[PDB]
């Protein structure tokens, strides 16, 4: 609990790895940055390292770290990512497409080192070949969501649900809802947070000396909902 | 040859630059800009000395290195510049020394922010007056159209969204 919040008091670098496999093609992401808690700002950087990526990156920027999420002083009892941190959690994702495949996602978030490592695995499935992402049909960008967290009260986690919604070269809007589950790995207590929303801002930028296929990341996260 | 061992003695000067810079050891600093280190070194991600050391504080090291000719506008590949840090960050002083030498008050990173949108976000008072003082304008948008005073009423802040509506 205030162990977690005393770890994040600074600059702490962030190491991302992630590898899976859509319609038989297989990738692999490696990922690295720097957050910080405080305010919730994060930068980071990915590249693909086996080629060109068989699917959009904005597909893969909500699967791309919770803990850096900017909570208010009188929000500081409704942090459980914080409060379970130095062994990490674990988080489970159901990616439903609208009109198309879903992704099915499980990763791990754990302290390492001095580094924070979010390890993930992917299965996307049931994806058309003429469709929006695996014809790379949509563009580079990224809009504002809010992320709602509820407790369980049963399995020590939370879980979530929302919806991004992306932008498709032809002005049309890609609904991908998106299911979530979280719960601890450590045998010790932690804050459960009561009913509130996470509200994010993110930006896709691009590396213009990277000859690969990269992408840039920078993200404003903060906490609402709870009046005090 | 020559040319090779000199370009990588350059560069292993720029890298224990960056790295002096970063911890806060201001006698390496100026022993190493002495010997000829470049103070306009950049990491792969564009990052300066004086991007660490306006970050982290070190007012010393960052008025040492502007005498010396660090570019006060420049942005890494999140298009952060010194000043951007220095306001989200909360130091005062880094911030004051930066707008008298010349820092822009209106740049402008991947998202849109100026340094008041950030100065908001975070809340310190102190740093918005400043900022207005030497002409941030008030009314600046970014991408998803939000302004200095949304995201200080949103984020909890009051005494700050007081004086973004006097200001106006």
């Amino acid at each position: 609990m205030s162990k977690g919040e005393e770890l994040f008091t600074g600059v702490v670098p962030i190491l991302v790895e992630l590898d899976g496999d859509v319609n038989g093609h297989k990738f692999s992401v490696r990922g690295e940055g720097e957050g910080d808690a405080t305010n919730g700002k994060l930068t980071l950087k990915f590249i693909c390292t086996t080629g060109k990526l068989p699917v959009p990156w904005p597909t893969l920027v909500t699967t791309l770290v919770q803990c850096f999420s900017r909570y208010p002083d009188h929000m500081k009892r409704h942090d459980f990512f914080k409060s379970a941190m130095p062994e990490g959690y674990v988080q489970e994702r159901t990616i439903s497409f609208k009109d198309d495949g879903t992704y099915k996602t499980r990763a791990e978030v754990k302290f390492e080192g001095d580094t924070l490592v979010n390890r993930i695995e992917l299965k996307g499935i049931d994806f058309k070949e003429d469709g929006n992402i695996l014809g790379h049909k949509l563009e580079y960008n990224f809009n504002s969501h809010n992320v709602y967290i509820t407790a369980d009260k049963q399995k020590n986690g939370i879980k979530a649900n929302f919806k991004i919604r992306h932008n498709v070269e032809d002005g049309s809007v890609q609904l991908a809802d998106h299911y979530q589950q979280n719960t601890p790995i450590g045998d010790g207590p932690v804050l459960l947070p009561d009913n509130h929303y996470l509200s994010t801002q993110s930006a896709l930028s691009k590396d213009p000396n990277e000859k690969r296929d990269h992408m840039v990341l920078l993200e404003f996260v903060t906490a609402a909902g709870i009046t005090h | 040859m020559h040319a090779l061992i000199s370009n990588k003695r350059k560069e292993e000067l720029d890298k224990k630059l960056l790295e002096a810079a970063r911890a806060g050891y201001d006698d390496q600093v100026a022993a190493l800009l002495a010997k000829g280190a470049d103070v306009n070194a950049a990491d792969d991600v564009g990052v300066t000395p004086l991007h660490l050391a306006a970050q982290r504080g070190h007012l010393e090291i960052v008025e040492v290195l502007l005498k010396r000719g660090a570019d006060i506008n420049a942005a890494d590949l999140w298009g952060q510049t010194p000043l951007h840090l220095a306001a989200t960050a909360g130091h005062l002083e880094i911030v004051e020394l930066l707008l008298r030498w010349g820092a822009d008050v209106n740049a402008r990173d991947n998202i849109g922010h100026t340094p008041l949108h950030l100065a908001a976000w975070a809340g310190h008072l102190e740093i918005v007056e400043v900022l207005l003082k030497y002409g941030a304008d008030v009314n600046a948008q970014d991408k998803f159209g939000k302004t200095p005073f949304d995201l200080a009423i949103d984020n909890g802040n009051e005494d700050i969204a007081e004086v973004l509506q006097k200001a106006a």
